[PDB]
């Protein structure tokens, strides 16, 4: 026996450490032949593409398309307002700028005050 | 160390404080009270420009060395009497602080003697 | 800018009188260097003006009067 | 041998109302101690490169 | 790098691939090569009692307690050698890596220059312009319908032929080209 | 284990490949066709051009165009120390008070 | 002013009787003939202004803007030249006609010195915009983002002219000069808090204000390059030019009308710099690093003190000429690759070396890297809000970081690392792109040497 | 102008466990029934010029010898010429 | 660098040195093509073992997957000379 190592969401689980991996059945051995059937059939296409003569340009990718849709143009059409979507935008757009009001309005009316009372010794403050 | 842990460990009233010394009247062991004596006047301390922290009381002894320094230029190791003098001068000021220090702990222990006698005297 | 020297392959290398002779006169005078300083400017190291003992100071030259007049 | 120590403002770039902007060089005794260190080491090292990165 | 892989690896390949970790972190506790050949004679020792075991539940009992071990005790800095993905000089020639089709652009003041290279290079692509149409049809006919199973290429079989899709592999750039 | 016979046969096949490709980026004797044409000593010329011209160049801009203007080149002002005597205007600088020395 | 105005009219006659193979090579040279022209305005005073007439002036805030217009006309040409090759005589002269009448509109109203004509030549300039950006656009969202380019610029430009129609009702006279002169107080009223909003809102939202500005992202991303070129580099500042102006008749009510905008801006510089982090697309990226550097211009324009207004029309013209570099690299890789996603077309130092070069160089310039003129105008904005309030330095401090980060990051995902293997039509650096970016990165180190000709009439 | 000198290898039989700390390796896996086979790939870092060893203080004291007899001849003369 | 161009000949000698020294095989049985498990026999073990001496010998490390399907001396060295670029 051995200090047992806890994985987290920065520091992920070793595959050797996979109790998964020690769980061999015959639908996991299917799944896993399946998987490398449709590498292969995605190598063997890109390939062909890639070594071939006559083209001269760049290959497309609609994997990388659907990934660029997806995180620029997909978002809104799939939008709903829910409590959670609704909290969280009230928080993370109106808080902020509140929290940085009552900083900044409490500094300079300190400041505003402290010049009133002509105790803040602005000597040689001749540039603003 | 041997200081630290007498104040930090033992009683801190009986020594000193390094901040708040001396605490007696510079008169109060013995009625002589020398001066101490200046060499160099403000004027040609001012000119020789040391720092204001070597302005000390052996700052004739650092213009000296600082006239040899300058004077024989190539031979950077020709004056190294006034080097020894003005380091010895230092060590005597040094030694000076020290015997304050020790005077201030003794007068401490002293009052605090006289203290408790009053103390039992008056419970007695 | 150098001179040739062949692989050994398991053995040891190939040495030049050059850098062995230039190596160990760098090293003698670096031990020659530490000797003489030392010799000529000891009180860097183990100093030179004794350091006082606090206690063993009279009370006389330290303004100690016997406990009974102020 | 003496202590010289200089200042040069030789170049006035701009003036923003009471403050002036100058090229301004302190050849003090930090200035004219660390250039020597530095370019001693920098030849060192030039000379170093020469042989290391040959290829 | 080269071979193709395999849908999964069986428990021997598992075993030999503890076993090849388990050494080089033990090198990489065991500077000095006379400790590090007592403990790996050691550990070689400690990995074959349980080699003529039979039964698959237990075999896999253990080599799951020794991926613990190994994990608990595995040198958290050990040696890679320069070249390896962890190496100091990893990619360090990655910049010096220029395609061959770059050529096809300099200048003719620039190709004026080397001009057996240039020929040579025509030749090599009159003989791919060839051997791709041949080697479209012959990967056509070799591959099972549905689409392949593994990403593993044939051989050529003819007389003429040359092995499909070998351009991008033949013309690589070099390991050091600068 | 080891190699199938069809990844044994396309691994020598795309190594001989590779070989003569590799032997085909040597160059030839006569290879790089280099087209000319055209339109102590040098410690000297590098000092001459690299020191004399510049150290001219800069002590010229400093002594007739940067001191024409004040405040430019400020002096650090120099040590005056006990016995020392002033070209400009001639005066002995006083003795110290002569401390009483021993060791 | 009718010298630079006549020359610029011209143009359109010599456009369209020129011959169909010699279009591009009379308007770059009567471009930058017109230019050198316009560089005689840089000799200001620090006086009132150069009061030609009465509907015209100049002065050394709007002389900068003038130079930069006058000299991103050839610049815009060259960099169509490229796209506009299968394009039809007509069509082409069509494009550069809209080029020059948006040359005509923003030189206009630069020098206008009533607020009424400025207005009329602020919208104006609107049209050719959006005819370049929906008829010479590539994809299908560039109608939206016509539609968006116009109707936000309209909400917020029609009380705008309520409000200066108002003004002149009660004060008598739209003349700057006579506004300036006769200038009062505005008092603290519901009344005079809308006039206040009125008078502000439409050059807030073409700067553009944090929360205003989903407008420029569409615009900037659908538009060809000279659209593009032009949106970042000088329409842009028309809000900037405008609020300078306008300000100078809504105090005191400024002191604390300001505050929600100065928030908007001092966090919103956060977030939009912070957007520049995760982004796929290059234009957009540059887009997003527009709108915090126009945030900062925000901010020094409501501070309202000397070192803030210099500091504004310093980083007003560094970023014009830097944001028009970035929108000219990245239109250099898009025609060559036809995607515009960052990670497609990777490792190019390899392929392009000098290319690579410009875009350290214009990498470093939008970092704020000194003595550059980016870096100067940002740090009297930066010293200027930290004698407003000594904690807004935080956040400029954060965005500082932020901006080097993702500026290095552009440089490094699209520069750095091994080539992509599969494309194989990356060809040489043509004469043409090298010596745009050397037109666009020269006049920055060049300006670093004068900065007071950039640094606005409170110099 | 490169090092192509047609480099010969030593022969194989050369290298031998005995000598060496791998002999002991060697005698402590028999005392456990066990032997190294790679034992004679590894001798040769024990064989030539790389037998010998030096200790940390040894390294240390690399030039002592002729340095102190240089201290010694010119403290010599330091006295014999002061001493005039 | 200063590294000589290895050749063929000089990686096909180490990697019979390597494997002379190693005393689980006898010298006057190995050959080039001489088979590990088959002609020689040896286990998977000492593959492993021979492929981790064959990486120290020449300074870089073999993919498992490569390394498994070492089986004689002769396709160790067309892998490293593969791997290293040699001509001849
Ligand atoms: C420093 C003193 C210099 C004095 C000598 C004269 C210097 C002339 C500089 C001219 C202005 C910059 C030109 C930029 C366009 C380059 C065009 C080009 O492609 O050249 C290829 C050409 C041929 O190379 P190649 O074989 O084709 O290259 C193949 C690859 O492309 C590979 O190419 P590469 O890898 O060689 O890339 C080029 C190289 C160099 O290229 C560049 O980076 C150019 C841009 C650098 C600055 C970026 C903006 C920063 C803000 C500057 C604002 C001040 C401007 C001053 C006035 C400028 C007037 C134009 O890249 C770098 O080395 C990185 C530079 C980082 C500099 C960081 C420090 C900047 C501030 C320094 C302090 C300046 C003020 C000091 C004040 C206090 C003391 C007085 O090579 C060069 O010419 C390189 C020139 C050397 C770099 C000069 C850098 C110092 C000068 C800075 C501006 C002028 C300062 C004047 C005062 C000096 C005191
Ligand atoms: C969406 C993306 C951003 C777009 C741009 C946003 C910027 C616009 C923000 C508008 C600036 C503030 C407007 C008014 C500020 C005046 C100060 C006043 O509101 O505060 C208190 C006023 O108290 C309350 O605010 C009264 C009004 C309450 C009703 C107003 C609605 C509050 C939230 C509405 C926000 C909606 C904005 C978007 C509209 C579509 C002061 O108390 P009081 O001394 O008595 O009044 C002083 C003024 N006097 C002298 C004229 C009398
Ligand atoms: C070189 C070969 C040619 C040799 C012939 C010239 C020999 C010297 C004669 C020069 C004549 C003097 C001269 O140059 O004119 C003065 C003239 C200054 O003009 P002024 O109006 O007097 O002051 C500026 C405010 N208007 O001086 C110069 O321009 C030359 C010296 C400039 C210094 C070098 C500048 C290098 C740095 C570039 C700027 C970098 C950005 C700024 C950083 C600011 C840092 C705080
Ligand atoms: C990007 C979208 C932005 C849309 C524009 C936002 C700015 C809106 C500003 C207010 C709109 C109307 C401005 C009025 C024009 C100025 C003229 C003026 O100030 O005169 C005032 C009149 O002021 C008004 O009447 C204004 C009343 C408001 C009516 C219209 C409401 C519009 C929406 C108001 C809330 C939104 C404002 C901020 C929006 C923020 C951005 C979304 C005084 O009238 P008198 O009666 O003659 O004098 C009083 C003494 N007898
Ligand atoms: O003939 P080969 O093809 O070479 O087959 C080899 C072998 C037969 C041994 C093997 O492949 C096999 O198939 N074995 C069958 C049973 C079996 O192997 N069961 C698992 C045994 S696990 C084991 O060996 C114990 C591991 C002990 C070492 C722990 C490592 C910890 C090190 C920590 C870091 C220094």
């Amino acid at each position: 026996s051995f200090p047992k190592y806890k994985p987290s969401r920065l520091a992920t689980l070793p595959a050797t450490l996979d109790p998964a991996e020690y769980d061999i059945s015959p639908e996991t051995r299917k799944a896993q032949a399946e998987r490398l059937a449709i590498r292969s059939r995605l190598k063997r296409e890109y390939l062909l593409q890639y070594n071939d003569p006559n083209r001269l340009g760049v290959i497309e990718d609609p994997a990388l398309i659907r990934w660029t849709y997806a995180r620029s143009a997909n978002i809104y059409p799939n939008f709903r307002p829910t409590p959670k979507t609704s909290l969280l935008g009230a928080l993370f757009g109106i808080g902020p700028l509140f929290f940085w009001y009552y900083v900044f309005k409490t500094d300079r009316d300190k400041k505003e005050k402290l010049i009133q009372e002509g105790k803040l010794d602005q000597t040689f403050n001749i540039s603003y | 160390g041997a200081h630290l842990a007498r104040r930090y460990l033992g009683d801190a009233s009986k020594e000193p404080d390094p901040l708040r010394m001396p605490t007696f009247p510079p008169d109060y062991g013995f009625p002589e009270r020398k001066e101490r004596e200046m060499v160099a006047t403000q004027q040609e301390m001012n000119d020789a420009q040391l720092m204001l922290q070597q302005r000390d009381y052996c700052a004739h002894y650092l213009i000296q060395l600082l006239k040899c320094k300058r004077d024989s230029f190539p031979n950077f190791l020709a004056c190294k009497h006034e080097q020894h003098d003005w380091d010895y001068c230092e060590h005597l000021d040094y030694v000076k602080r020290m015997k304050e220090f020790e005077r201030e702990r003794r007068l401490l222990q002293r009052k605090k003697r006289r203290e408790q006698r009053e103390a039992e005297m008056a419970r007695g | 800018g150098g001179v040739h020297i062949e692989p050994r392959y398991r053995q040891f290398p190939q040495l030049t009188r050059s850098q062995l002779i230039q190596a160990e006169f760098f090293s003698a005078t670096m031990w020659f260097w530490i000797l003489w300083r030392f010799w000529h400017d000891s009180d860097a190291v183990l100093g030179h003006f004794p350091y006082p003992d606090p206690s063993q100071w009279t009370d006389e030259e330290l303004g100690i009067l016997p406990d009974d007049e102020d | 041998h003496t202590g010289q120590e200089m200042i040069i403002s030789n170049w006035h770039w701009m003036t923003l109302q009471t403050v002036e902007l100058s090229l301004s060089f302190k050849m003090d005794y930090f200035s004219v101690m660390f250039i020597p260190v530095a370019l001693f080491v920098t030849w060192s090292i030039m000379e170093f490169s020469m042989w290391y990165m040959h290829s | 790098a080269f071979s193709a892989p395999a849908a999964y690896l069986t428990h021997q390949q598992k075993v030999l691939r503890l076993y090849k970790r388990a050494l080089r972190h033990l090198e990489s506790w065991c500077v000095h090569r006379d400790k590090y050949r007592y403990f790996a004679c050691l550990m070689r020792a400690r990995f074959d009692e349980h080699k003529n075991e039979k039964d698959m539940v237990k075999a896999t009992q253990l080599l799951r307690q020794a991926e613990e071990e190994f994990w608990y005790g595995q040198h958290p800095q050990p040696y890679i050698f320069p070249e390896s993905p962890g190496g100091t000089s990893y990619e360090r020639y990655e910049c010096y890596k220029v395609p061959e089709w770059c050529l096809d652009d300099w200048h003719p003041s620039e190709k004026a220059m080397y001009p057996d290279y240039f020929a040579k290079r025509e030749q090599w692509k009159r003989l791919r312009r060839e051997s791709w149409e041949r080697e479209v049809k012959q990967l056509q006919e070799e591959t099972p319908p549905g689409g392949p199973r593994t990403e593993a290429l044939p051989p050529a079989r003819k007389e003429g032929d040359l092995p499909p899709l070998w351009w991008h592999i033949v013309t690589r750039p070099r390991e050091r080209p600068m | 284990s080891g190699y199938t016979p069809d990844e044994k046969l396309r691994l020598q096949q795309l190594r001989e490949l590779r070989r003569r490709w590799l032997k085909d980026q040597e160059l030839s004797p006569r290879e790089p066709v280099l087209p000319p044409r055209r339109v102590t000593y040098r410690h000297s010329i590098f000092a001459v051009t690299h020191v004399l011209i510049p150290v001219w160049i800069i002590h010229y801009y400093l002594k007739y165009h940067v001191t024409a203007k004040p405040y430019t080149v400020v002096e650090r002002k120099p040590r005056i120390f006990p016995g020392d005597t002033i070209l400009e205007t001639g005066e002995v600088i006083p003795l110290m008070k002569e401390f009483p020395d021993q060791h | 002013m009718l010298k630079i105005i006549i020359p610029t009219t011209m143009l359109l006659p010599m456009t369209w009787m020129s011959k169909h193979n010699m279009i591009w090579i009379n308007a770059t040279v009567h471009s930058l003939l017109i230019s050198l022209i316009s560089l005689s305005l840089l000799n200001q005073l620090g006086e009132n202004s150069l009061n030609f007439s009465l509907t015209f002036f100049s002065d050394s805030l709007s002389a900068p803007l003038l130079v930069l217009t006058t000299w991103l006309l050839p610049l815009m040409l060259m960099a169509s030249q490229s796209h506009l090759s299968k394009e039809t005589t007509t069509r082409k002269k069509l494009y550069i006609t809209m080029l020059i009448l948006l040359q005509l509109f923003l030189i206009m109203t630069f020098t206008a010195t009533e607020l009424i004509l400025f207005y009329i030549l602020f919208e104006a300039t609107l049209v050719p915009t959006l005819i370049i950006i929906t008829r010479w656009g590539n994809q299908t969202e560039r109608l939206n983002a016509g539609l968006y380019f116009l109707f936000y610029t309209l909400a917020g430009s029609l009380p705008l002219l309520v409000a200066l129609v108002y003004i002149q009702n009660t004060t008598g006279s739209l003349n700057f000069l006579i506004i300036h002169y006769w200038s009062h107080p505005l008092s603290n009223s519901w009344s005079n808090i809308f006039m206040w909003l009125a008078c502000i809102m439409a050059f807030m939202v073409k700067m553009p204000l944090y929360g205003l500005h989903l407008w420029l992202p569409k615009a900037h991303v659908e538009a060809p390059i000279a659209g593009s070129m032009v949106l970042a580099a000088v329409l842009l500042k028309l809000g900037g030019y405008g609020m300078m102006r306008i300000t100078t008749i809504l105090n005191p009510l400024t002191n604390y009308m300001a505050y929600p905008f100065l928030m908007l801006s001092m966090w919103g510089m956060i977030m939009t710099s912070s957007i520049c982090l995760r982004q796929t697309d290059l234009k957009s990226l540059i887009a997003y690093s527009s709108v915090s550097h126009m945030a900062l211009v925000i901010v020094a324009i409501m501070i309202q003190t000397p070192w803030s207004f210099m500091g504004a029309t310093a980083l007003m013209i560094a970023h014009g000429l830097t944001s028009s570099m970035l929108f000219c690299l990245a239109n250099t890789n898009y025609e060559r690759v036809h995607s515009r996603t960052m990670i497609l077309a990777r490792g190019l130092q390899t392929l392009l070396p000098l290319m690579a070069t410009w875009w350290l160089v214009a990498s470093l310039t939008n970092l704020a890297l000194p003595p550059s003129i980016n870096l100067i105008g940002e740090l009297f904005i930066i010293t200027a809000s930290f004698s407003w309030s000594n904690i807004t330095i935080i956040l400029m401090g954060m965005n500082m970081m932020i901006t080097a980060l993702y500026s290095l990051y552009m440089l490094i995902t699209t520069q750095r690392g091994k080539y992509t293997h599969h494309i194989n039509n990356i060809k040489p650096s043509f004469t043409r792109e090298n010596a745009l970016m050397a037109l666009h990165i020269l006049p920055l180190l060049l300006l670093t040497l004068n900065p007071k000709m950039i640094l606005g009439p409170l110099y | 102008e490169h090092g192509h000198s047609k480099m010969e290898l030593p022969d194989y039989k050369q290298w031998k466990i005995e000598g060496t700390p791998l002999e002991t390796v060697q005698e402590k896996l028999a005392a456990r029934g066990l032997r190294d086979p790679w034992g004679r790939n590894e001798a040769w870092r024990y064989s030539g010029g790389f037998a010998n060893n030096v200790s940390f203080v040894g390294a240390l004291l690399k030039g002592f010898k002729w340095g102190f007899a240089a201290f010694v001849v010119a403290v010599g003369a330091e006295y014999y010429l002061e001493s005039q | 660098s200063d590294a000589p161009p290895l050749t063929l000949e000089a990686i096909k000698d180490r990697v019979l040195y390597v494997l002379k020294l190693y005393d689980k095989i006898d010298p006057e049985k190995l050959s080039v093509n001489s088979h590990f498990m088959k002609d020689l026999g040896l286990d998977s073990l000492d593959q492993v073992e021979i492929i981790m001496a064959m990486e120290d010998e020449f300074g870089f490390e073999i993919p498992d997957i490569d390394a498994e399907k070492l089986m004689c001396p002769q396709e160790i060295v067309d892998y490293i000379a593969d791997k290293k670029d040699v001509y001849e």
